[PDB]
């Protein structure tokens, strides 16, 4: 017979649980990258990928 | 089954008299009705006191402090004995200092020691020969 | 595997899975590939056997691959004294409680994952714990039954027991179910002793049913001497036979110590008449039947085919309106027994619901037509044999016939009801009529009623 | 963004609002003492020692 | 016997279970059944049991309720106590006399789109049993005077129908489900047309619906076979044969219609809530799987279970009995899986204090539908040991006759104990996932609260949380809150 430790199906049960939450960090992320569309803009393109050194002439 | 239990269990049920108003006609509850309902904190704030006390056959006999001394038992020895003996060294040495002067005396010891090894190295820093 | 991980991920069905095209299989025709073998029902042998010790177990062989049932019967309410009245009831409302080698979640998980059952059952001079579940899982739920049949109570469980013993003294009070009534008739049958202990234990002792009260009374009364094993659907007698001795083979023999043993109980003549201010009057009315020993029990029990089925149904709900409901009452004992009518009606005319129950009963002195006979034959013998076709009721009649009879009388029910003539019935009643009465009144107005003599003088 | 707002709301209340209603003659021996003995206030304490006495 | 001891576990590879696809060796083994058809289309099914003490036949016809029309409401009750009064060869006492010495275990039972009629006897008897069922379904004769004494009873029965509080709320389970058909209509009939039915009407329902095609007789017990197929061909096989050209009334399917009814009634003391979900049919390829569905949200009592023996409901491998422990009041609770010809009804009946009206009103809902996204293994293996055992308990005459004659009406065939084993077994998380999500997620619902209704008259409509409630995890706010 199948006699699992209730610590085993609480351990189940809430890696289900954060399975299911976990789904909404994308949405939350998409929301937060559509709004602020411009400090991540600032970020990609001053920490990333910083700009080129030489200045105009003039 | 039409019974309140179904016919299969017995429920512990009760009408609190709490949210009623008359308990018959135009008659009203009694204002501490509530309080009927034991071992509830929501009842009464005294319920917090929740130690574990039970006793038979125990009788209690407290004096009022206006038939007691002010300051009973100040000095009631010498001063020796009041203040030297009881005080500073059976409430002080066998409560306090008996208790931590050997950690604090090591403590205090090995931080002299290292303080003054850092002070050692500071001055070979700072002046030469 | 992989690909079932990624298919659970996304709740997508995985058409190419074989489990898929078992699962969705359509219902009119068998699943492709799996076809199961064809037997035949084989005739049932019992073996009984005994142990160095009093235990004895009895087995059943498989007539059919079905599941196994256990069970082990304690001749242990009988048994109980004033000091310890209501322990058996305690056991029963915390028979899954252990705390030597397995606990109570893990035990009662050991029944909800098996998939079968686990009872406990008691009556007056008998209990009886069974289990039913599949093979495979056998031996582990015995490891439960053996135990929570034979370890002592614990301190906890007798804590757990007083409590549920509260709720059902209370239910049984709310209720005001029969199964009271049956206890003031005992207690006025009997007077307090033996039999005549309520079954579900006076409420008075309810708060002293501790762990060392429990425990006083399995060390009086439960003895291997008196502990019969029982098993149902087993293929070889010989693997029960080890599989109980892994167990009972601790248990020392009583032999040599002064046993408890059993008084021989007495029946009195007493009267009981509660004024309860109940609409309806309730009635009951017994006398002396004859113990299991006597052969007369079989014709008792067609007597009481005779009232519940064909006659008290006619002559008393039929014909008058005001009999609630009126049933033929029939115990027997090991030492005693007791048959009569319980009869309920309208308070208004509680002389009326009394004066013809009697002659109902004093009818089946009278004698009985052959066609009333036959039919209540054939009633008894059907609700026998649906009794005995399930398992788990043929293994615990099994068990019963052997503490009793020392043989399986089961086997040959239907021949003796058979064997069973009208004048039999007719001459065990006249001979129970003569015994002295047992009446019990509970109603609005039982204080008019004939008195004791004058209920003698109409049953005689 | 108005018509969508009207179908949430008001469309909405309207099917909600769309029910049968039945009474029938109960006529069994059973008293309605429910009616006679019950109901709760939540401001019973603020009416309690204080009006209609 | 069986190779090694019976009581091995050598079998039980997944940690103490056996693995997916495997199942007992008790239930390996198949009793020998035979189905046989006649001339008229009556179908004869024999599973012997010769260790048995009694025989049990079982005589189902597919005529019930769904071939009535409101003004012959009522004439299936009519039909079954009128085969018991008399016919042409027996008069009423004569079938009593026979009925009262032979077994009297005689069981009618008549239900939405069928009629059961299953009668228990000694095993050297059950000729008897045949040759008089076949009679009394056949030639009985339905006198006008006799239909007329007999409209009390089936009033008064149409009127007790309350005292069964579990049936009485099917029945309104079933009205609400279908109110576009007469699926819907109670099968007691409606009351004040019970008055109507004479002599006519009967003897039309019993002309066009109680054909050859329509019968399916079964035997169980310690029946001899051919003894049996010979008496049951001799005695059913005059019956008259289905004419096509006749009219059979709510041959449409009864499309389902969700609906909340509350039938508001205070002074009862206690509250039946019945929650159901549409259910596929008996021929759906869905159908072990919604039985193994049912298995495992199982039925539970306060006197029993959780209720009663345990430290904390958590405590065990029931999540239903888990949230039913924490409940002091709800006193039942029962899982019904009622498959049709065309439709179904998977659900739950609560009966409880209506203090917890919300939760008993919520709870099965919220189960099922935490199903659809996650069911954990014991969870499944309970519910198949709770299969097998069932399976292997089946041992009376009756009801192993009466579950043959229905399973050869629905599906022309007897499912052995093994092929459901197989079947059912075979089910895993990631399956049953999918046909909870198939059957039970985000899905429409009938619900009916009879009882006090003071306090779930407010939000008594099919509002948001109904429609949400069908969803885990989203909607369960309602009943969480008391
Ligand atoms: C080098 C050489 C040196 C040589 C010299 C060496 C000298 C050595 C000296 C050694 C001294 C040892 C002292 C041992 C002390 C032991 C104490 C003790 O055991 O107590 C228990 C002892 C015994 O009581 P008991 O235990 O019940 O035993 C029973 C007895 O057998 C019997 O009990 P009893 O009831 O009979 O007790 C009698 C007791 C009394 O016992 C009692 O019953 C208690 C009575 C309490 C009364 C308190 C005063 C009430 C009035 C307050 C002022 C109100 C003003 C309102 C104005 C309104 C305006 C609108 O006697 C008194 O009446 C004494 C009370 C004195 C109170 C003083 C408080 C300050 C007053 C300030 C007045 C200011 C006026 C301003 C006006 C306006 C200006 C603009 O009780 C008392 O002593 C109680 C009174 C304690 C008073 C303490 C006052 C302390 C003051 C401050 C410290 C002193 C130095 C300050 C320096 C300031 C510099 C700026
Ligand atoms: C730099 C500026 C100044 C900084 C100052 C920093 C001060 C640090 C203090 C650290 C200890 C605090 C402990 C708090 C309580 C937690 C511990 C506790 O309860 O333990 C259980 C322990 C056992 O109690 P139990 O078993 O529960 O029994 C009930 C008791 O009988 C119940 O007790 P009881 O009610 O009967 O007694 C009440 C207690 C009342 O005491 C208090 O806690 C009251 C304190 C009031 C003032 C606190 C704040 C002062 C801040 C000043 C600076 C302010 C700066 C910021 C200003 C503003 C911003 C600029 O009175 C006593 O018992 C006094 C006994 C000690 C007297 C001295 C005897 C030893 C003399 C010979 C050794 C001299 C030093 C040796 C150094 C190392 C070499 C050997 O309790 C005690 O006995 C401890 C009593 C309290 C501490 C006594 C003083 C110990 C100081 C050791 C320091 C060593 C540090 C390392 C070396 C440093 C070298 C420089
Ligand atoms: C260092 C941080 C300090 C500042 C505080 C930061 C707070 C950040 C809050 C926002 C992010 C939250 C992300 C997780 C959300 C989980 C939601 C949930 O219920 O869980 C789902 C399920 C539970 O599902 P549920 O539906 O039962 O949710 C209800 C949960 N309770 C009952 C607690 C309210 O839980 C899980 O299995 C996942 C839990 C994830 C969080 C675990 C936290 C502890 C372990 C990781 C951190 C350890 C270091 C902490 C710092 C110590 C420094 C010394
Ligand atoms: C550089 C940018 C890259 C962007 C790439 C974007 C590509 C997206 C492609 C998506 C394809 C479709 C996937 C469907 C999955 C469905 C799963 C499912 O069944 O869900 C149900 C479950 C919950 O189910 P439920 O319980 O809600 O309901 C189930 C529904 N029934 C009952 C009907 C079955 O949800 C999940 O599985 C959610 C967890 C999986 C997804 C987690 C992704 C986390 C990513 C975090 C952001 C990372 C950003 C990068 C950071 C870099 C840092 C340096």
């Amino acid at each position: 017979m199948y006699l699992p430790t209730f610590y085993k199906l609480f351990h189940e049960t809430n890696a289900f649980r954060l399975k299911r939450y976990v789904g909404y960090g994308p949405l939350l992320l998409t929301w937060s990258i559509w709004t602020l569309y411009p400090a991540l803009y600032n970020m990609i393109y001053s920490d990333f990928i910083p700009p080129e050194r030489g200045v105009p002439k003039r | 089954m039409n019974v309140t239990g179904a016919g299969l269990t017995h429920v512990k049920d009760f009408h609190s008299d709490e949210m009623r108003v008359f308990r018959g006609g135009l008659r009203h509850i009694a204002d501490k009705q509530g309080n009927l309902i034991y071992g509830s904190v929501n009842s009464s704030v005294r319920y917090y006191h929740d130690k574990m006390s039970y006793e038979r056959g125990f009788i209690q006999h407290s004096r009022s402090p206006s038939n007691q001394f002010i300051n009973f038992h100040f000095m009631l020895g010498g001063f020796r004995t009041y203040v030297l003996e009881r005080f500073f060294k059976q409430v002080w040495y066998r409560r306090n200092i008996r208790t931590f002067w050997f950690p604090v005396l090591i403590s205090y010891t090995s931080g002299c020691i290292t303080m003054r090894m850092y002070d050692n190295n500071c001055y070979d820093y700072f002046y030469f020969s | 595997s992989v690909r079932k991980a990624f298919y659970d991920f996304i709740y997508k069905d995985d058409k190419s899975a074989e489990t898929y095209k078992v699962t969705t299989a359509d219902p009119r025709t068998p699943v492709q590939g799996f076809r199961g073998q064809t037997a035949e029902d084989v005739a049932a042998k019992y073996e009984v056997t005994k142990l160095a010790n009093g235990v004895t177990i009895i087995t059943e062989s498989q007539t059919f691959p079905s599941q196994v049932d256990m069970g082990i019967l304690l001749d242990v309410t009988r048994d109980e004294t004033n000091e310890t009245s209501g322990s058996l009831l305690s056991i029963k409302n915390t028979y899954l409680k252990t705390v030597l080698n397995t606990n109570e979640t893990i035990n009662y998980g050991v029944v909800q994952q098996s998939g079968g059952s686990f009872e406990m059952e008691y009556d007056q001079e008998t209990a009886y714990f069974k289990a039913n579940c599949l093979a495979h899982d056998a031996t582990d739920v015995f490891s439960m039954v053996a135990d929570c049949a034979l370890e002592p109570r614990s301190t906890v469980a007798a804590s757990v027991g007083v409590e549920k013993n509260q709720n059902t003294h209370k239910l049984e009070s709310y209720l005001k179910t029969g199964e009271l009534f049956n206890e003031s008739v005992f207690k006025t049958a009997y007077g307090l002793k033996g039999l005549g202990l309520p079954l579900k234990g006076l409420r008075g002792n309810v708060k002293n049913l501790s762990s060392y009260t429990l425990q006083k009374f399995q060390l009086e009364n439960i003895t291997p001497n008196r502990i019969f094993v029982c098993a149902a659907g087993v293929e070889s007698h010989q693997e029960f036979v080890d599989l109980v001795q892994t167990k009972l083979a601790q248990i020392p023999s009583a032999e040599g110590q002064k046993t408890h043993q059993r008084e021989k109980s007495e029946y009195l003549g007493g009267e009981v008449r509660n004024l309860t201010e109940e609409s309806n009057v309730t009635l009951a009315l017994l006398f002396q039947s004859v113990p299991w020993s006597s052969a007369d029990i079989v014709a008792f029990n067609v007597a009481a085919a005779l009232l519940n089925n064909l006659r008290l149904k006619k002559n008393l709900l039929q014909k008058y309106a005001y009999f609630d409901q009126a049933e033929a009452l029939n115990f027997h004992f090991t030492d005693s027994g007791l048959f009569g009518l319980r009869t309920s009606g309208s308070a208004d005319r509680a002389k009326d619901i009394l004066n013809h129950s009697i002659a109902e009963l004093k009818a089946i002195a009278s004698g009985v037509n052959a066609d009333e006979l036959l039919t209540a034959k054939a009633a008894l013998k059907n609700s026998v044999l649906s009794a005995l076709e399930r398992q788990t009721d043929r293994l615990e009649e099994t068990v019963k016939n052997v503490r009793t009879f020392n043989k399986i009388q089961h086997t040959d029910y239907v021949k003796q009801i058979d064997s069973v003539t009208a004048d039999q019935v007719a001459k065990a009643v006249a001979k129970v009529l003569t015994s002295n009465p047992t009446f019990v009144a509970q109603g609005s107005q039982v204080n008019a009623l004939p008195t004791y003599d004058a209920i003698r003088n109409l049953l005689k | 963004i108005l018509p969508f707002k009207y179908f949430k709301t008001k469309a909405y209340y309207r099917n909600l609002l769309s029910l049968r209603w039945e009474m029938y003659a109960v006529r069994d021996g059973v008293y309605y003492n429910h009616f006679k003995y019950g109901g709760y206030n939540s401001r019973a304490y603020q009416f309690r020692g204080y009006f209609w006495a | 016997k069986s190779e090694r001891l019976q009581f091995s576990k050598a079998r039980l590879t997944d940690f103490g279970e056996l693995p997916q696809g495997e199942i007992p060796t008790a239930l390996q083994y198949d009793r020998p059944c035979r189905v046989e058809t006649l001339a008229n289309g009556v179908r004869l099914a024999v599973e012997p049991s010769s260790v048995s003490p009694l025989a049990a036949v079982s005589v189902v016809v597919r005529a019930g309720t769904r071939q009535e029309t409101l003004e012959t409401s009522g004439v299936a009750q009519f039909v079954q106590r009128l085969v018991l009064r008399g016919t042409s060869k027996r008069n009423r006492e004569q079938i009593e006399k026979e009925l009262a010495l032979l077994g009297g275990n005689l069981k009618v039972q008549v239900g939405r789109e069928t009629t059961t009629y299953t009668l228990s006897v000694l095993p050297e008897n059950v000729e008897k049993a045949v040759d008089f069922l076949g009679d009394i379904l056949q030639n009985s004769v339905f006198n006008k005077q006799q239909v007329e004494a007999e409209k009390e009873a089936v009033y008064n029965n149409a009127l007790s129908a309350q005292n069964d509080q579990q049936g009485l709320l099917l029945e309104n389970i079933h009205f609400t489900a279908y109110r576009d058909h007469y699926f819907g209509q109670p099968t007691h009939g409606i009351r004040e047309n019970l008055h109507n039915i004479t002599d006519e009407v009967v003897k039309n329902f019993v002309k066009t619906n109680y054909v050859g095609s329509n019968f399916v007789v079964a035997a169980a017990g310690n029946v001899n076979s051919q003894a049996f197929l010979q008496a049951a061909e001799k005695a059913f096989g005059t019956v008259a044969q289905k004419d096509a050209t006749t009219f059979v009334p709510n041959t449409e399917k009864p499309y389902f219609t969700p609906s909340y009814m509350t039938i508001r009634d205070d002074e009862m003391h206690n509250l039946n809530v019945g929650v159901f979900f549409e259910a596929p049919s008996w021929t759906d390829p869905d159908f072990f799987t919604i039985n193994f569905f049912q298995r495992i949200l199982g039925e539970y009592q306060a006197d029993k279970y959780t209720g009663q023996h345990l430290n904390t409901s958590d405590r065990q491998y029931s999540l239903i009995h888990k949230e039913l422990g924490n409940l002091p009041d709800v006193t039942i609770h029962k899982t019904h899986y009622l498959p049709y010809s065309d439709t179904g009804l998977f659900g739950s009946y609560f009966y409880g204090n209506e203090i917890f009206g919300n939760q008993m009103l919520f709870l099965s809902q919220m189960i099922l539908s935490e199903y659809a996204s996650y069911i954990n293994q014991a969870e499944i293996y309970r519910a198949r040991a709770k299969y097998f055992n069932e399976l292997l308990a089946e041992q009376n005459s009756a009801d192993i006759a009466s579950s043959i004659a229905t399973q050869v009406t629905y599906l022309n065939r007897r499912v052995p104990r093994s092929e459901v084993a197989k079947r059912i077994s075979s089910l895993d998380s990631g399956l049953i996932n999918r046909a909870a999500t198939r059957w039970f997620w985000d899905k429409e619902l009938a619900i009916v609260t009879w009882g006090p209704s003071h306090g779930l008259i407010a939000g008594s409509h099919y509002n948001r949380s109904i429609k949400r409630s069908t969803l885990g995890w989203y909607g369960n706010t309602h009943y969480y809150i008391v």
